[PDB]
């Protein structure tokens, strides 16, 4: 029952960057080793395998080297697109052990968020609950505080967020920020907010709307 | 080309069974073998385990045995995954591999979700626009994992962003599908989203219209 | 009769299949080795290299590549990579640069007929090649320099 430790968790690097994730096998392993990359939401795809044979259509900029017990995988110019999880494996035994990770994050210049607010619809209102969507679209970096403001009153554990993956291309993340409320709760106030907060922005940018007005 | 296609994934109930099937093509069957490597979510991968389609041997990891079954059949070219007495543990992304390739040939992966909550069909709301413009639909309340967002049958993949379901308070999951799209585009252009969602075999085209009151 | 894993006339013969380090096969009734597709060795541990691959400058990891050694290339992997950069040379062995009829030296870069490619000899004199780009003016009455220039 060989184990595989990988180092570090998690990294951010810059277009162009030496990157090198390290793994440890808990036994020895010779070069019986593999590393792979995980797109969330993909199956993972072999890179590197024999710990320093390069897989084919694998760009050249990923490379292996190790033997026995201390594996290193190595990204020699990363790239937008190299953002995932890596995984180094042992098949020195057939019951296959996998390392626990390694999530790379694409460094990049500081871009400001396009803020758009969207009202609930009438549709989801006629269904009797109240969504107040609001985007902050293609910004660097991921760190962004979202307040929600009901007729200047704070919201709290009443909002949910979800962000995208980076982009392939310029390494941004999307935000969505769902404010939940009853059609009851929604008809009691006017002015919804959507405070935001990013490096980007020298000063926080509000989105708002009255409740019926358009 | 060699081809692993994973199916039978969906919602089960704790302690209950499921089967899945590994459809393989594009090479002799006979010769290799499969192996069945599981993905809980937020977590790494874990070797459920593999099969010998010549012979019929078996073998399994400790966390899976007893409960886990694994069979095959080389006249329809398809290894099985039989499931039992299942756990929450259970619930991850099942993958098929081709054996004797150093793991290079993986499927696509289906999504086993052990739980006792009923499947719900989302509603579909539209998120209407007010230079550059911007859309959504808003897919929400249902259970469980996945739903596919699409947007102009196919025909819009510029601009478009698919949020990661969140799951909320009732237990029941929630996204949004975003496009950037040009303000002068708005009204000429027309904007549908395709959402689907097969658990519950529901497809809705919600045609996304900036309204005036 | 048999146990798992036992095979033949007396169970005597052992076979647990296996797609690891050590080796990728099944096993068959009479408890021999069936390697896997593109496996090779009595353990079937070992890769089939791309039909053709040369022995001794080509190796194999996974059916069925073939991967080259330093200072060797092609899909069969039986051809030397000559010496950078190397112009008018060819290789036997790698990092290699033989001329033909006529270059030098090292790159065969280098012109052995300087005087029939170039005429560097101004002002009626003769030229006359004595080795890799290097030659000799023999200049007439007033005339002096390496090309008969001044």
């Amino acid at each position: 029952d060989i184990q595989m430790t990988q180092s570090p968790s998690s990294l951010s690097a810059s277009v162009g960057d030496r990157v090198t994730i390290t793994c440890r096998a808990s036994q020895d392993v010779s070069t019986a080793v593999a590393w792979y990359q995980q797109k969330p939401g993909k199956a993972p795809k072999l890179l590197i395998y024999s710990a320093s044979f390069l897989y084919s259509g694998v760009p050249s900029r990923f490379s292996g080297s190790g033997s026995g017990t201390d594996f290193t995988l190595t990204i020699s110019s990363l790239q937008p697109e190299d953002f995932a999880t890596y995984y180094c494996q042992q098949y020195y035994t057939t019951a296959t052990t996998f390392g626990q990770g390694t999530k790379v994050e694409i460094k990049r210049t500081v871009a400001a968020p396009s803020v758009f607010i969207f009202p609930p619809s009438d549709e989801q209102l006629k269904s009797g609950t109240a969504s107040v969507v609001c985007l902050l679209n293609n910004f660097y970096p991921r760190e962004a505080k979202v307040q929600w403001k009901v007729d200047n009153a704070l919201q709290s554990g009443n909002s949910q967020e979800s962000v995208t993956e980076q982009d392939s291309k310029d390494s941004t993340y999307s935000l969505s920020s769902t404010l939940t409320l009853s059609k009851a709760d929604y008809e009691k106030h006017k002015v919804y907010a959507c405070e935001v907060t990013h490096q980007g922005l020298s000063s926080p940018v509000t989105k708002s709307f009255n409740r019926g007005e358009c | 080309e060699v081809q692993l296609v994973e199916s039978g994934g969906g919602l089960v109930q704790p302690g209950g069974s499921l089967r899945l099937s590994c459809a393989a093509s594009g090479f002799t069957f006979s010769n290799y073998g499969i192996h069945w490597v599981r993905q809980a979510p937020g977590k790494g991968l874990e070797w459920v385990g593999w099969i010998t389609p010549d012979g019929g041997y078996t073998d399994y990891a400790d966390s899976v045995k007893g409960r886990f079954t694994i069979s095959a059949d080389t006249s329809k070219n398809t290894a099985y995954l039989q499931m039992n007495s299942l756990r929450a543990e259970d619930t991850a992304v099942y993958y098929c591999a081709r054996a004797g390739t150093l793991f290079a040939y993986w499927g696509q992966g289906t999504l086993v979700t052990v739980s006792s909550a009923s499947t719900k069909g989302p509603s579909v709301f539209p998120l209407a626009p007010s230079g550059t413009a911007a859309l959504g639909c808003l897919v929400k309340d249902y259970f469980p994992e996945p739903v596919t967002v699409s947007w102009n049958s196919g025909a819009l993949t510029s601009g478009v962003h698919t949020f990661p379901a969140v799951l909320q308070s009732s237990g029941l999951y929630s996204l949004s599908s975003v496009v950037t799209v040009p303000s002068s585009s708005l009204g000429t252009q027309t904007y549908i989203c395709n959402v689907n969602h097969k658990p519950s075999n529901t497809k809705v085209d919600k045609k996304v219209e900036p309204k005036s009151c | 009769t048999c146990d798992d894993y036992y095979y033949g006339f007396g169970c005597n013969k052992f076979c647990r299949p296996r797609d690891d380090f050590f080796g990728h096969y099944a096993c068959d009734q009479n408890g021999n080795k069936t390697c896997m597709e593109g496996w090779m060795g009595p353990e079937c541990n070992r890769a089939i290299c791309r039909q053709g691959c040369s022995p001794k400058h080509g190796s194999c990891k996974l059916p069925g590549d073939c991967r080259c050694q330093y200072g060797w290339q092609g899909l069969y992997c039986d051809k030397c990579i000559p010496h950078p950069g190397c112009v008018h040379g060819i290789c036997n062995e790698p990092w290699q640069c033989l001329c033909e009829t006529n270059w030098g030296g090292q790159l065969c870069d280098k012109d052995l007929n300087y005087c029939g490619t170039h005429q560097p000899c101004l002002n009626g004199g003769t030229c006359s090649n004595t080795g890799p780009d290097k030659y000799q003016c023999s200049c007439p009455e007033g005339y002096s320099g390496p090309n008969c220039e001044i």
